[PDB]
């Protein structure tokens, strides 16, 4: 019973670090889209 | 002699039963602990 629940621990650690990894690679492509999206808005509001 | 000698079996008995208890209910204190923490993992 131990030895599963430290390979179940070891399993939950490496699921943590890659959804850590996904929610940071997620949040860049987030703050390029909302870049993008205020380049868009402000030449918008130029042409306006 | 006879009834000293039992007299010390007895206490020896009671003192063997104590240790088992021990080692025995800590275990088993241990494997409910174990138990809970492998739910609240899942």
């Amino acid at each position: 019973q131990k030895e599963k629940q430290l390979e179940d621990l070891r399993y939950c650690r490496e699921e943590r670090k890659s959804l850590t990894e996904t929610a940071e690679r997620l949040a860049e492509k987030f703050e390029e889209a909302k870049e993008k999206q205020e380049d868009l808005i402000n030449r918008l509001k130029r042409i306006l | 002699q006879l009834e000293n000698l039992i007299n010390k079996w007895s206490l020896e008995l009671e003192d063997q039963e104590k240790h088992f208890l021990q080692q025995a209910t800590q275990v088993n204190a241990w494997d409910r602990t174990l138990m809970q923490n492998g739910e609240r993992i899942t």
